[PDB]
């Protein structure tokens, strides 16, 4: 009844054992052989990479991450009207520094300014909720006029 | 030992409740609360919050 | 504060200042109100 | 006989804190507050980055947010109206007790 | 042995209910802290995001996610010759209602003149299969023009 109490407890430990192995195996492809976009799988913040290691029965994964630092505040828009022609960023977000208006990335405060490049339109300015006046530059009217 | 390992795996699992649950729900580093204004663009969160 | 030795029910124990075993309701963590708008 | 029921260490209360945390997080603040400190955007905004998520431009949600709206409200109440008169909901729940 | 076999099946019960809880708690981390491209994972649909609530020894995920509703077909082409140069969406589909050629996304029909923005042009028109003929617009030369 002891040998069978034991082996019992080892088949029950055994199962929990392989399932970490199995999860450690799926870290180290999807970790250390990729870039994962699954959240918190990979460590906290946003995954950038891993670098394994060994360890007595086991593996320990380094993860380097980025994880933003110093935010500020800016008043936002979700489009922006010029012509009458409501216009949404390509990629990025609509932000204001209290006097000008800019488009930026999502992650990383680098406002540049409003072209046509960043910005495509979408119908008139009569439909978006809380559409702002501003204008959009157009690259092509000083070469045009040069 | 018969009695101490059986207290001993009933323990653990209790233990193991905890932890489950603990990693659950104990995912957020600070308890945040929403405003007291309620208009999300419309959307209507008051059943959930 | 934060959980040290758990006895249940929401309350945790531990060894602190003379020095002695004190019993509290463990701390979830710091509330923070998001500046939405 | 001996046999007895341990309390779990968090209260439901405390669960049910643990939940407003993260409901009130994510609708605050998308997914950034996930990665590191939660940072603010209005909610319409955070729609917008979500269908861009998916496959669809963002003017879509800015064009039909009352629409979008309206149906995850209907969603909503459905729900909670599925909940309220289905007593046989929580099967699993019920099972492990 | 009643004893044993009560401790066997409550170590074997909580095995899969830690196997249960990890599941919750990848969920939680995925479809809730973050919006999820695995698909069925965080429901059924184009995942858009989640919001957790308590329950008595579990949790209960709200799933929001997007599902297409009313579909129309279309007469599609891989690509387009304007000059003997094939012509490829960019980010879209061609289709055609019958009498005209537009490039649109691939999830909602907004059908929208077939320009050089939308499309960029690679070899000639005599390797790909199902290439049809039809007109891409030039934005810029009514600008030179005027
Ligand atoms: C918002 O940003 C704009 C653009 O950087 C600022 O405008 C410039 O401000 C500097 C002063 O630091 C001037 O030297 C430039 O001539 C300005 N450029 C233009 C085109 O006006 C603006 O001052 C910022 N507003 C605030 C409140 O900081
Ligand atoms: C953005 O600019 C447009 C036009 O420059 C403004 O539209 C005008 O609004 C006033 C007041 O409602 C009307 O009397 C005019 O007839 C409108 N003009 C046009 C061409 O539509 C619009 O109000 C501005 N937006 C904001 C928020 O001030
Ligand atoms: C969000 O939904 C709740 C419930 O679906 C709304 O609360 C209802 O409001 C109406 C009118 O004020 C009342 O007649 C009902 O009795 C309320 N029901 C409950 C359960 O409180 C709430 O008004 C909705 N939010 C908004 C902004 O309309
Ligand atoms: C396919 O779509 C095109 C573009 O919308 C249609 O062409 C327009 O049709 C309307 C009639 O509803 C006319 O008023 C416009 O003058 C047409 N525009 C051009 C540039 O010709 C076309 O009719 C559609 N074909 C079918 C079979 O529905
Ligand atoms: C698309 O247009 C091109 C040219 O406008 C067509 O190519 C012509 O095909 C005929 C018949 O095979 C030849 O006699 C001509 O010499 C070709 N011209 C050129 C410039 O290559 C082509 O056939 C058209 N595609 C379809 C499907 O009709
Ligand atoms: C944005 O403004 C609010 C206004 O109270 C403030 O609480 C918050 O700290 C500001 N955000 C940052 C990053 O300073
Ligand atoms: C497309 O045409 C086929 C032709 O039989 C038809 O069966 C199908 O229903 C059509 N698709 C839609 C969305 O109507």
């Amino acid at each position: 009844q002891s040998l069978q109490t034991y082996v019992t407890q080892q088949l029950i430990r055994a199962a929990e054992i392989r399932a970490s192995a199995n999860l450690a195996a799926t870290k180290m492809s999807e970790c250390v052989l990729g870039q994962s976009k699954r959240v918190d799988f990979c460590g906290k913040g946003y995954h950038l990479m891993s670098f394994p290691q060994s360890a007595p029965h086991g593996v320990v994964f380094l993860h380097v991450t980025y994880v933003p630092a110093q935010e500020k505040n800016f008043t936002t828009a979700p489009a922006i009207c010029h012509d009458g022609k409501a216009h949404f960023p390509r990629e990025g977000v609509f932000v204001s520094n209290g006097t000008h208006w800019f488009v930026t990335q999502r992650n990383f405060y680098e406002p540049q300014i409003i072209t046509t490049d960043n910005t495509f339109v979408s119908g008139n300015c009569d439909v978006v909720i809380g559409i702002v006046n501003n204008t959009v530059y157009d690259p092509l009217q000083p070469e045009l006029d040069s | 030992s018969f009695c101490t390992q059986l207290k001993r795996a009933l323990t653990g699992i209790a233990v193991e409740q905890d932890k489950n649950t603990q990693e659950v729900f104990a995912q957020v580093k600070q308890i945040y609360k929403t405003p007291p204004i309620k208009y999300f663009g419309g959307f209507n969160f008051s059943q959930i919050l | 504060y934060e959980c040290d030795i758990p006895i249940g029910a929401g309350i945790c124990a531990s060894y602190q200042t003379s020095q002695s075993i004190i019993a509290y309701t463990m701390s979830l963590g710091a509330e923070n109100s998001v500046a939405y708008s | 006989n001996g046999l007895t029921v341990l309390p779990p260490l968090l209260t439901d209360e405390m669960i049910a804190q643990y939940t407003s945390a993260l409901l009130a997080g994510t609708i605050t603040s998308g997914w950034t507050f996930g990665a590191g400190a939660a940072l603010q955007i209005p909610f319409a905004m955070q729609m917008a980055y979500r269908f861009n998520g998916i496959g669809v431009t963002q003017n879509v949600l800015y064009e039909n947010q009352k629409l979008i709206a309206n149906q995850f409200n209907s969603a909503i109440g459905k729900i909670q109206d599925s909940l309220s008169s289905t007593a046989s909901a929580l099967g699993k729940l019920q099972d492990v007790v």
